[PDB]
């Protein structure tokens, strides 16, 4: 839901107040994407 | 008997070479240390296995 | 068995240039995903 | 009066190792029995602290104050009376004075013309048993001022009395966010000449709202058989981990980036580290400079031909002008107070000088002032519905101002019109020129008009009597698209020489990033500006001044693990740079920067390559043993004779 | 309650009142009054032509137009050094493309809104994380211990039992915090226990 996926593109085109509203998304979406990977790897590690 | 050990740099993944992103990531507290601790736990266990 | 990324030193000259177009583990590495080597090598496991 | 006594009197600058000084309570909050981590301006542990000593005749140098200062004096009998702070110190800029005098402290902020060799001094035993501070030869004039304080004398002559020991003052000064924070501590000390081994913390003393740029400072000796010395350290932005004991006193600390062991202590959040190997904050090479590469176009873009045109098109037939092959400067638009409204989408106007544009169209028209709201994307109303729709995902700026003072006429201006009706609401960036009669009644119709068969346009008779919201507004929309294509409009930013095979902060056309550039062999077609990775990040670029294609690679980085016996067995540690052929660690010299500030280990001979990375500060031995601490790929490490 | 309060007061044109908010930009914000990115406080403004706009022009109200660098948050500059807008260095009272750095408002009551003068006040406190020095009209209650109560000290509200501690807060400390960053202890503002 950010205006771009490229982190530097968000910074190249927005001011230090409006950028954070876009960056919080990329952070919250990426952070969720890691928590899914690590949960799936702990469950695979439990099988191995 | 094992699988590939992986360490994921949670700051470089989320905020790749952005300092202003890294200052926002710090607002979420320990989650990158929890992810690093979990993947280190898996990695140490592949040698134990 | 086709072992993708054993972790044995990607010394940049094998990961930039012509190979970089055809090697997905260089994109993984450049995004901070690192594959670590096993403690016991494929020789030590062969000796045991 | 000011006096020209002698000179600076030789070279007094000495050096010392500031062990564990300049730690202070980071916030006005109590904590106890806790390991607390804080990021602030702090004195680094084991820093190369500067030293000055009184031995006769002497003077005090003016010193930098960059990022804030730690000041201390090893003292007896009150020679150090205060400090001067500022940036020119000569009444051209206002500056700060702190002094303790025979009545009391002063803190004052003025356009001081300080003396070149400022001094204070006392006359001994002047027939009244008192010794008296007649001299205040510190400034000639204090021409204008903005802050004053006075109260009492800050002379806490401590216990033990009469100079039985030496007395250490410590101070920390942080000019941040217009507020000059002072912290301070007093302690007895008995060291003959150095700065003392041991731990102490500074309380926050006063917070002064002085509002001045301080780049330099000086201290103030008194004058008249006693002798004294002062230390100057410089703060840096760091992370510190503080051991608050059960009384809530900072009893010990770890400087989180002093050395690899201190960084493991800061990672595990403990003063003891168990025997093992620990991953810690990952290393990266910093950029050695910047590159900027915009097209070498020079002709200024035709903004006057849009914004100061003779007559604007009518909003049913809005004029589109293409701005291309030219240099813009959006600051000379945006800082012009003449614009009543200037709002942007997908960009902020402050960035329009940092960035290039694929192609640009200016759309230009006149509308009523209360309809200016209708020009923004997603809107509804006669303009937006029937004759000028922006797309739901527009990027660009809309800019508007009233033009009664140019285009409103007492006999009525009627050359400006809009469409009243349409069969269906228009697609974004459509233009409809047709004059066909609109069938508002159920019957078909023909000819010049019918009953409930309207002429489709409706006009406005702008007259300068009309109120705000009924006046004419000249409006322009700048409608660019960004970064995904070979741009030809740019800000006034000058390009640079290019450089390759080094880490650099690059910027091509406004695509900012950090990386190492290389001569690629990718065949980009003439319509392609950037090449992308599976991760949607840019991995190659066509340079906009010499038309070759450069590969972008992130410059060297990898994991750092620290190897240790238990801290109660030893403080020696070894570093594993995992994934690295470390013939680069010689390139990791601290001439340029690296993220982990420590780099002593790179000294060599104790460097060993492994399939896991390279291991530094541990010696390779041929005889095998049980695996004590596991590195990887058959290698282990251990602590032994 | 507030740690300490400062009121900032000044005059600007009404259409530049938008520049006083934090993160904003323009000839006021960039060159003479910047708020910090994390400002805590209130910005308050009103037109004052009816008190200090004058038919010949008021010219006692001035604003900086040039500076080598944009000023830091809550910085103030009194300097009158000539600004080198041209490529040459220069000296004296003026030169070609060397400007006196200030430019005056001229305020006459004929001006429209946006050009009219506004008196602006900014209140700039920091809250609760330090011993407070000035606040609201709320009357204190008596105090009670060893019972559950809805407490409120200096505006730090919460619910708990209150008890005589033996923690030694230093004179600069108002609150203790737990490992969890919750308030664990408080120094009472009427009896300093
Ligand atoms: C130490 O430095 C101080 C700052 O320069 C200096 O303070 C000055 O003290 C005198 C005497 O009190 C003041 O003079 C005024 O005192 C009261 C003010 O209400 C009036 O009754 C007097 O008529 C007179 O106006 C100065 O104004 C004051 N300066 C400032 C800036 O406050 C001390 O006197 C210095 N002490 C020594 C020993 O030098
Ligand atoms: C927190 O601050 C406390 C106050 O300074 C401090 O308590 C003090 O500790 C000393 C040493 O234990 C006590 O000295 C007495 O100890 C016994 C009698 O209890 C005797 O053998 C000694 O001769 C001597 O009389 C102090 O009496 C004691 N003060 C109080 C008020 O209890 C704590 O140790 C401090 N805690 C930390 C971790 O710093
Ligand atoms: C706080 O005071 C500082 C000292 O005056 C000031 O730093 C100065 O900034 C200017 C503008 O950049 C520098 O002038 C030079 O600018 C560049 C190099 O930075 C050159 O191309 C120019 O030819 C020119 O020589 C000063 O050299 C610089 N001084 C120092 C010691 O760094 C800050 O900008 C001031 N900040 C505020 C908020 O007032
Ligand atoms: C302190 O030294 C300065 C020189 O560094 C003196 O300034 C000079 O004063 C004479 C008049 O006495 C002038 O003719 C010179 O042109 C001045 N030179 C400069 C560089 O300004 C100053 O007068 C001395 N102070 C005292 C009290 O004698
Ligand atoms: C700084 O001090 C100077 C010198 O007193 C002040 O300049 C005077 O200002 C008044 C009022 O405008 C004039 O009548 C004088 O002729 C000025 N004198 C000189 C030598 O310029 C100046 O106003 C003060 N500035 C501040 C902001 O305090
Ligand atoms: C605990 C304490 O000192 N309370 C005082 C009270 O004695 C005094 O009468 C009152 C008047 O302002 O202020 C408060
Ligand atoms: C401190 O820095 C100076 C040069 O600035 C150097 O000569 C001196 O040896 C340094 N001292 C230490 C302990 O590194
Ligand atoms: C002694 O004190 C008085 C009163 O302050 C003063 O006038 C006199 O000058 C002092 N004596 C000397 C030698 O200064
Ligand atoms: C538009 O006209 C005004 C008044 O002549 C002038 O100040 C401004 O610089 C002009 N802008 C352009 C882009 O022509
Ligand atoms: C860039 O500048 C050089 C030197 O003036 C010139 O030869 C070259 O043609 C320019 N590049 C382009 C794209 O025109
Ligand atoms: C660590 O070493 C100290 C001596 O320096 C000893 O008293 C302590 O018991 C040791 N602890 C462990 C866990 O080895
Ligand atoms: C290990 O032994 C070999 C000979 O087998 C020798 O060349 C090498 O130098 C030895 N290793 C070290 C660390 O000296």
């Amino acid at each position: 839901g950010a205006i771009s996926s490229v982190l530097n593109d968000i910074l190249s085109r927005l001011d230090k107040v409006e950028a954070e509203v876009q960056i919080d998304r990329l952070i919250t979406g990426r952070l969720q994407s890691l928590q899914t990977y690590v949960t799936q790897q702990l469950i695979r590690a439990a099988e191995i | 008997v094992s699988m590939t050990k992986t360490s994921v740099d949670c700051t470089m993944y989320i905020c790749g070479d952005s300092t202003e992103c890294s200052n926002l990531l710090l607002q979420y507290g320990s989650f990158c240390t929890q992810l690093n601790r979990a993947l280190t736990g898996i990695a140490v266990e592949q040698d134990k296995n | 068995v086709t072992l993708a990324d054993a972790g044995f030193i990607k010394q940049y000259g094998d990961c930039l240039g012509d190979i970089a177009a055809r090697d997905l583990i260089c994109a993984q590495k450049f995004n901070g995903l690192t594959v670590l080597p096993p403690l016991l090598t494929d020789e030590m496991i062969a000796q045991y | 009066q000011c006096v020209n006594f002698t000179t600076r009197t030789q070279l007094p600058p000495a050096y010392t190792n500031s062990f564990t000084r300049g730690v202070y309570y980071p916030d006005k909050v109590f904590r106890s029995s806790v390991l607390h981590s804080t990021q602030d301006l702090f004195l680094p542990f084991f820093s190369n602290v500067t030293w000055f000593h009184a031995i006769k005749r002497f003077a005090n140098p003016v010193l930098p104050f960059n990022d804030g200062v730690y000041f201390a004096s090893t003292e007896k009998s009150n020679i150090i009376r205060g400090w001067i702070f500022g940036t020119t110190l000569d009444s051209k800029t206002q500056s700060l004075l702190i002094v303790n005098n025979a009545t009391n402290v002063v803190i004052k902020v003025c356009e001081f013309q300080f003396c070149n060799d400022p001094f204070l001094g006392v006359y001994y035993h002047k027939n009244n048993k008192s010794w008296m501070e007649s001299e205040f030869r510190v400034y000639s004039s204090a021409n204008n001022c903005t802050f004053e304080y006075v109260s009492q004398p800050f002379l806490m002559d401590l216990e033990g009395k009469q100079g039985n020991f030496k007395n250490l003052r410590e101070f920390v000064f942080k000019n941040i966010d217009g507020y000059f924070k002072i912290y301070s501590k007093h302690t007895p000390i008995n060291l003959v000449r150095g700065l003392p081994q041991g731990f102490s913390a500074l309380e926050p003393l006063v917070d002064l709202p002085i509002g001045i740029n301080i780049t330099r400072f000086q201290t103030l000796h008194r004058s008249y058989a006693g002798a004294a010395a002062y230390y100057v350290g410089y703060l840096q932005p760091r992370t510190f981990l503080l051991k608050y004991n059960e009384n809530g006193t900072i009893t010990d600390a770890v400087d989180c980036a002093l050395d690899p062991l201190s960084e493991t202590k800061c990672t595990l959040k403990s003063f003891t580290v168990e025997k093992g190997i620990y991953q810690t904050s990952n290393f990266r090479v910093q950029p050695t400079e910047s590159i900027v590469r915009f097209p070498n176009i020079t002709n200024l873009c035709p903004f006057g031909e849009v914004f100061n045109a003779t007559r604007f098109a009518s909003v049913y037939a809005w004029n589109r002008k293409r701005i291309s092959n030219c240099v813009a400067d959006y600051s000379v638009l945006y800082n012009s107070a003449s614009f009543s409204t200037f709002k942007c989408y997908g960009v902020s106007p402050t960035k329009l000088n940092d960035l290039c544009f694929t192609n640009v169209y200016a759309d230009s028209f006149v509308i009523r002032g209360d309809e200016v709201r209708q020009i923004a994307p997603g809107q509804t109303g006669n303009i937006a519905d029937y004759n000028y729709k922006l797309p739901d995902d527009f990027t660009g700026c809309v800019i508007a101002w009233n033009s009664n003072n140019l285009d409103s006429k007492v006999g009525g201006n009627y050359n400006y019109l809009y469409r009243l009706f349409r069969k269906s609401n228009l697609k974004p960036f459509e233009r409809d020129i047709s004059t066909e009669i609109y069938q508002a009644g159920s019957t078909p119709c023909n000819g010049v008009k019918g009953f409930n068969c309207y002429f489709p346009l409706q006009s406005y008779g702008f007259q300068p009597t009309y109120g705000v919201g009924y006046q004419p507004y000249r409006v322009v929309v700048l409608s660019f698209e960004l970064l995904h294509a070979p741009a030809t409009v740019c800000g006034p930013k000058k390009s640079t020489n290019l450089v390759k095979n080094k880490c650099v902060n690059f910027n091509f056309n406004g695509l900012t990033g950090t990386g190492v550039l290389t001569e690629s062999n990718k065949k980009f077609l003439p319509f392609q500006q950037f090449g992308r990775d599976i991760a949607d990040t840019t991995d190659a670029v066509r340079d906009p001044q010499t038309l070759e294609i450069l590969d972008i690679t992130p410059c060297s980085f990898g994991g750092v693990s620290v190897i240790t016996p238990g801290t109660n067995t030893s403080n020696q540690v070894a570093v594993l740079y995992q994934g690295v052929n470390c013939t680069e660690v010689p390139v990791a010299i601290h001439a340029d920067q690296l993220t982990p500030t420590w780099r002593v280990y790179s000294t060599g001979s104790n460097v060993f390559q492994t399939r896991a990375g390279c291991l530094i500060g541990a010696e390779h031995v041929n005889n095998s043993y049980e695996c004590d601490i596991p590195i990887g790929a058959g290698i282990c490490a251990s602590y032994q004779t």
